[PDB]
Protein backbone atom coordinates (compact mmCIF):
# COMPACT_ATOMS: atom_id res chain seq x y z
CA UNK A 1 0.00 0.00 0.00
CA UNK A 2 2.43 2.66 -1.26
CA UNK A 3 0.84 5.76 -2.80
CA UNK A 4 2.96 7.62 -5.35
CA UNK A 5 4.12 10.96 -3.93
CA UNK A 6 2.55 13.06 -6.66
CA UNK A 7 -0.81 11.39 -6.10
CA UNK A 8 -0.71 11.94 -2.35
CA UNK A 9 0.17 15.60 -2.88
CA UNK A 10 -2.64 16.14 -5.39
CA UNK A 11 -5.24 14.43 -3.20
CA UNK A 12 -4.03 16.46 -0.23
CA UNK A 13 -4.43 19.69 -2.20
CA UNK A 14 -7.96 18.67 -3.27
CA UNK A 15 -9.25 17.74 0.21
CA UNK A 16 -9.41 18.87 3.84
CA UNK A 17 -6.93 16.14 4.82
CA UNK A 18 -3.27 16.49 5.67
CA UNK A 19 -0.78 14.40 3.70
CA UNK A 20 -0.44 12.15 6.76
CA UNK A 21 -4.22 11.69 6.90
CA UNK A 22 -4.46 10.92 3.19
CA UNK A 23 -1.81 8.22 3.55
CA UNK A 24 -3.46 6.80 6.68
CA UNK A 25 -6.84 6.62 4.92
CA UNK A 26 -5.15 4.97 1.93
CA UNK A 27 -3.55 2.34 4.18
CA UNK A 28 -6.91 1.52 5.74
CA UNK A 29 -8.72 1.54 2.39
CA UNK A 30 -6.21 -0.84 0.81
CA UNK A 31 -6.29 -3.09 3.88
CA UNK A 32 -10.07 -3.41 3.49
CA UNK A 33 -10.04 -3.38 -0.34
CA UNK A 34 -6.69 -4.82 -1.44
CA UNK A 35 -7.33 -4.09 -5.13
CA UNK A 36 -8.02 -0.40 -4.48
CA UNK A 37 -11.53 -0.62 -5.98
CA UNK A 38 -14.62 -0.90 -3.78
CA UNK A 39 -17.58 -2.48 -5.59
CA UNK A 40 -21.26 -2.07 -4.80
CA UNK A 41 -21.54 -5.31 -2.83
CA UNK A 42 -18.74 -4.29 -0.48
CA UNK A 43 -20.33 -0.87 0.03
CA UNK A 44 -23.70 -2.42 0.91
CA UNK A 45 -21.92 -4.87 3.22
CA UNK A 46 -20.57 -1.95 5.25
CA UNK A 47 -24.10 -0.66 5.79
CA UNK A 48 -25.61 -4.07 6.51
CA UNK A 49 -22.97 -4.42 9.24
CA UNK A 50 -24.26 -1.15 10.69
CA UNK A 51 -27.96 -2.05 10.42
CA UNK A 52 -28.21 -5.85 10.13
CA UNK A 53 -32.03 -5.82 10.43
CA UNK A 54 -32.83 -2.84 8.26
CA UNK A 55 -32.62 -2.95 4.48
CA UNK A 56 -29.67 -0.79 3.31
CA UNK A 57 -29.91 -1.69 -0.39
CA UNK A 58 -31.59 1.51 -1.57
CA UNK A 59 -29.52 3.96 0.47
CA UNK A 60 -26.23 2.24 -0.35
CA UNK A 61 -27.02 2.18 -4.08
CA UNK A 62 -27.97 5.88 -4.17
CA UNK A 63 -24.82 6.96 -2.33
CA UNK A 64 -22.53 4.55 -4.19
CA UNK A 65 -23.64 6.04 -7.51
CA UNK A 66 -22.87 9.60 -6.34
CA UNK A 67 -19.47 8.52 -4.95
CA UNK A 68 -18.67 6.72 -8.25
CA UNK A 69 -17.70 9.93 -10.03
CA UNK A 70 -16.53 8.32 -13.29
CA UNK A 71 -19.40 5.79 -13.26
CA UNK A 72 -17.18 2.75 -13.78
CA UNK A 73 -18.92 0.66 -11.12
CA UNK A 74 -16.05 0.98 -8.62
CA UNK A 75 -15.06 3.49 -5.94
CA UNK A 76 -11.36 4.17 -6.43
CA UNK A 77 -9.27 5.79 -3.72
CA UNK A 78 -9.40 9.23 -5.32
CA UNK A 79 -13.20 8.97 -5.23
CA UNK A 80 -13.11 7.59 -1.68
CA UNK A 81 -11.00 10.37 -0.16
CA UNK A 82 -12.75 13.21 -1.99
CA UNK A 83 -16.17 11.88 -0.98
CA UNK A 84 -15.02 11.56 2.64
CA UNK A 85 -13.49 15.04 2.61
CA UNK A 86 -16.74 16.73 1.59
CA UNK A 87 -19.18 14.60 3.59
CA UNK A 88 -17.12 14.72 6.80
CA UNK A 89 -15.20 18.02 6.65
CA UNK A 90 -17.04 20.32 4.26
CA UNK A 91 -18.69 23.54 5.24
CA UNK A 92 -22.42 23.38 5.72
CA UNK A 93 -22.90 24.72 2.19
CA UNK A 94 -20.49 22.20 0.68
CA UNK A 95 -22.17 19.33 2.55
CA UNK A 96 -25.58 20.51 1.34
CA UNK A 97 -24.23 20.89 -2.20
CA UNK A 98 -23.16 17.24 -2.01
CA UNK A 99 -26.57 16.21 -0.63
CA UNK A 100 -28.30 18.11 -3.45
CA UNK A 101 -26.37 15.92 -5.92
CA UNK A 102 -27.61 12.85 -4.03
CA UNK A 103 -31.24 13.98 -3.89
CA UNK A 104 -31.36 15.13 -7.54
CA UNK A 105 -31.67 11.55 -8.70
CA UNK A 106 -32.49 12.36 -12.35
CA UNK A 107 -29.76 15.05 -12.53
CA UNK A 108 -32.20 17.63 -13.92
CA UNK A 109 -31.04 20.38 -11.53
CA UNK A 110 -34.04 20.29 -9.17
CA UNK A 111 -35.24 18.13 -6.29
CA UNK A 112 -38.85 17.05 -6.80
CA UNK A 113 -40.96 15.68 -3.97
CA UNK A 114 -40.71 12.09 -5.26
CA UNK A 115 -36.91 12.36 -5.15
CA UNK A 116 -36.91 13.66 -1.58
CA UNK A 117 -39.21 10.79 -0.63
CA UNK A 118 -36.93 8.24 -2.32
CA UNK A 119 -33.92 9.29 -0.22
CA UNK A 120 -35.89 9.74 3.00
CA UNK A 121 -37.58 6.36 2.55
CA UNK A 122 -34.19 4.78 1.85
CA UNK A 123 -32.89 6.26 5.10
CA UNK A 124 -35.81 4.86 7.11
CA UNK A 125 -35.57 1.46 5.41
CA UNK A 126 -31.98 1.17 6.64
CA UNK A 127 -32.05 2.80 10.08
CA UNK A 128 -35.73 2.39 11.05
CA UNK A 129 -38.41 4.84 12.17
CA UNK A 130 -39.34 6.31 15.55
CA UNK A 131 -42.18 4.44 17.25
CA UNK A 132 -45.24 6.69 17.61
CA UNK A 133 -48.99 6.31 18.06
CA UNK A 134 -50.79 5.01 14.94
CA UNK A 135 -52.46 8.44 14.81
CA UNK A 136 -49.10 10.26 14.70
CA UNK A 137 -47.18 7.76 12.58
CA UNK A 138 -43.67 8.80 11.51
CA UNK A 139 -44.15 8.24 7.80
CA UNK A 140 -41.61 9.51 5.23
CA UNK A 141 -44.53 10.88 3.22
CA UNK A 142 -45.85 13.28 5.86
CA UNK A 143 -42.32 14.30 6.90
CA UNK A 144 -41.48 15.06 3.27
CA UNK A 145 -44.75 16.93 2.70
CA UNK A 146 -43.79 19.23 5.59
CA UNK A 147 -40.14 19.88 4.71
CA UNK A 148 -40.66 20.14 0.95
CA UNK A 149 -43.47 22.69 1.24
CA UNK A 150 -41.34 24.69 3.69
CA UNK A 151 -38.39 24.76 1.30
CA UNK A 152 -40.41 25.39 -1.89
CA UNK A 153 -40.67 29.13 -1.33
CA UNK A 154 -42.17 29.80 -4.78
CA UNK A 155 -44.40 26.67 -4.61
CA UNK A 156 -43.51 25.47 -8.11
CA UNK A 157 -43.17 21.83 -7.04
CA UNK A 158 -39.39 21.72 -7.38
CA UNK A 159 -36.44 22.78 -5.24
CA UNK A 160 -33.39 24.62 -6.49
CA UNK A 161 -30.05 24.28 -4.74
CA UNK A 162 -30.66 27.77 -3.30
CA UNK A 163 -34.02 26.68 -1.86
CA UNK A 164 -32.50 23.45 -0.50
CA UNK A 165 -29.43 25.05 1.10
CA UNK A 166 -31.61 27.53 3.03
CA UNK A 167 -33.65 24.77 4.64
CA UNK A 168 -32.20 24.64 8.14
CA UNK A 169 -30.29 27.94 7.95
CA UNK A 170 -31.57 30.68 10.25
CA UNK A 171 -32.33 34.18 8.98
CA UNK B 1 -34.21 8.84 22.84
CA UNK B 2 -33.90 9.25 19.05
CA UNK B 3 -30.72 9.39 16.98
CA UNK B 4 -29.36 12.92 17.15
CA UNK B 5 -29.12 13.61 13.41
CA UNK B 6 -32.35 12.05 12.21
CA UNK B 7 -34.02 15.41 12.85
CA UNK B 8 -32.15 16.45 9.68
CA UNK B 9 -33.53 13.65 7.52
CA UNK B 10 -34.76 15.27 4.33
CA UNK B 11 -32.54 18.32 4.83
CA UNK B 12 -29.43 16.59 3.45
CA UNK B 13 -27.36 16.44 6.63
CA UNK B 14 -28.54 12.98 7.70
CA UNK B 15 -27.61 11.45 4.34
CA UNK B 16 -24.24 13.19 4.47
CA UNK B 17 -23.45 11.94 7.97
CA UNK B 18 -24.49 8.38 7.09
CA UNK B 19 -22.44 8.49 3.89
CA UNK B 20 -19.37 9.64 5.82
CA UNK B 21 -19.75 6.94 8.47
CA UNK B 22 -19.89 4.27 5.76
CA UNK B 23 -16.74 5.58 4.10
CA UNK B 24 -14.99 5.69 7.48
CA UNK B 25 -15.91 2.06 8.15
CA UNK B 26 -14.55 1.21 4.70
CA UNK B 27 -11.19 2.67 5.66
CA UNK B 28 -10.77 1.32 9.19
CA1 LIG C 1 -15.27 5.04 -10.05
CA1 LIG D 1 -34.38 16.03 -10.07
CL1 LIG E 1 -30.94 13.82 4.69
MG1 LIG F 1 -37.04 14.03 -14.50
NA1 LIG G 1 -39.23 26.03 -5.93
Amino acid sequence: SKLKPEVVEELTRKTYFTEKEVQQWYKGFIKDCPSGQLDAAGFQKIYKQFFPFGDPTKFATFVFNVFDENKDGRIEFSEFIQALSVTSRGTLDEKLRWAFKLYDLDNDGYITRNEMLDIVDAIYQMVGNTVELPEEENTPEKRVDRIFAMMDKNADGKLTLQEFQEGSKAD
Amino acid sequence: SVPRFIKYTGYGNAAGLLAARGLMAGGR
